[PDB]
């Protein structure tokens, strides 16, 4: 066979681990779950230094902590128009769910309030920028490049979903470079706890599996789709499937055609192959050996997954650091002011919070 | 080539969520 005794062992014993942290893991999240944390902090604890990043979601700020100088990512949002873009249930999970789980490249909210007008999260401060950034300025990574993020994915995503957990937010935009060159996952308001299927149009076009746009019932198997698109586009700098417009990406998506450039290892396209399955009955991740069809896979042979998970492995790339309160890898923003109004708004809406 | 296609797409820049 494939393995000999040893190996055969050693494999099964570490996967038999896996189960055992799994099981302590979903223990100690269901607590925080069910007990979540309030009002750890105030405004007026933090000085507001430059914007990090914006959109509809709102923004998020640079701030030093005035005790100890320690700087944080704010997330500020404005709960009146989280009420008028219809997102009150996917603000309060994303924090009940950050506040809730414990992962080496998951972001940790360090503290989270509210006041008249705002809600605000306040995490770590990763400050090596977006993957996306380093992506399109380097064009391409190495498949040994690729495949370090990759594996700190599947064990991410190994342990969301331990957690019935579905993430369907994957793309390089959504992923910050850590001071070690390793991973943090920042984004969960898309997220929800399902243990069977839902139904939600959610995501992005070019990393949405074929059963979310074939409007069908789904399931986690939607992230190990979204796994393949990503190792795809880190490993050739563009993505698998790419159009002028979202409708014509969705034909190429479900036509089950995938091309791939000529410098890929026979390795890669076989994984991107049974990643990239249009048949959720043969799609890896979605089989019966579970997450271990994608671990075990050739293409991640020389990866110690333990290490990763330790941290201990080298990263083969280091975002430049110039100093604590460093924000040169990320984007330059117009700055606008924070009102804080003396009226209470959305009270009832973000009693959770 | 693949690459020129990509650059074409208009689709090179930062991407939206569906909601958005
Ligand atoms: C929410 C936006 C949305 N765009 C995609 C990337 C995520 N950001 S972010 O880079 O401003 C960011 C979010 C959370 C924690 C961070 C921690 N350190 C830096 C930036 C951090």
């Amino acid at each position: 066979g494939h393995m000999g005794n040893a190996a055969a062992a050693k494999k099964g014993s570490e996967q038999e681990s896996v189960k055992e942290f799994l099981a302590k893991a979903k223990e100690e999240f269901l607590k925080k779950w069910e007990s979540p944390s309030q009002n750890t902090a105030q405004l007026d604890h933090f000085d507001r230094i430059k914007t990090l990043g914006t959109g509809s979601f709102g923004r998020v700020m640079l701030v030093k902590h005035k005790e100890t100088g320690n700087h944080y990512a704010m997330k500020i949002l404005d709960k009146q128009k989280v009420v008028k873009l219809k997102q009150i249930e996917h603000t309060l999970n994303e924090k009940r769910i950050l506040q809730a789980v414990n992962f080496p490249f998951l972001v940790k909210l360090e503290f989270s309030f509210k006041d008249n007008s705002n809600l605000y999260m306040v995490m770590e401060y990763v400050p090596g920028g977006e993957m996306f950034s380093h992506l399109r300025r380097i064009g391409r990574f190495s498949e040994p490049h690729a495949r370090f993020y990759a594996a700190q994915i599947v064990l991410t995503f190994e342990y969301l979903h331990s957690l019935d957990l579905i993430y369907r937010d994957l793309k390089p935009e959504n992923l910050l470079i850590d001071q070690q060159g390793y991973i943090q996952v920042t984004d969960f308001g898309f997220a929800k706890r399902v243990k069977g299927r839902t139904w939600t149009l959610c995501g992005t076009p070019e990393y949405l599996a074929p059963e979310i746009i074939l409007s069908k019932g789904y399931n986690k198997a939607v992230d190990w789709w979204a796994l393949g698109v990503l190792i795809y586009e880190m490993a050739a700098g563009y993505p698998p499937f790419f159009a002028d417009q979202p409708i014509q990406i969705y034909e190429k998506i479900v036509s089950g055609k995938v091309r791939f450039p000529s410098h890929f290892s026979s390795d890669l396209k076989d994984l991107l192959r049974n990643l990239l399955q249009v048949d959720l009955t043969k799609r890896f991740g979605n089989l019966k050996n579970g997450v271990n069809d994608i671990k075990n896979h050739k293409w991640f042979a020389t990866t110690d997954w333990i290490a990763i998970y330790q941290r201990k492995v080298e990263a083969p790339f280091i975002p430049k650091f110039k100093g604590p309160g460093d924000t040169s890898n990320f984007d330059d923003y117009e700055e606008e002011e924070i009102r804080v109004s003396i009226n209470e708004k959305c009270g009832k809406e973000f009693t959770e919070f | 080539t693949t690459y020129a296609d990509f650059i074409a797409s208009g689709r090179t820049g930062r991407r939206n969520a569906i909601h958005d």
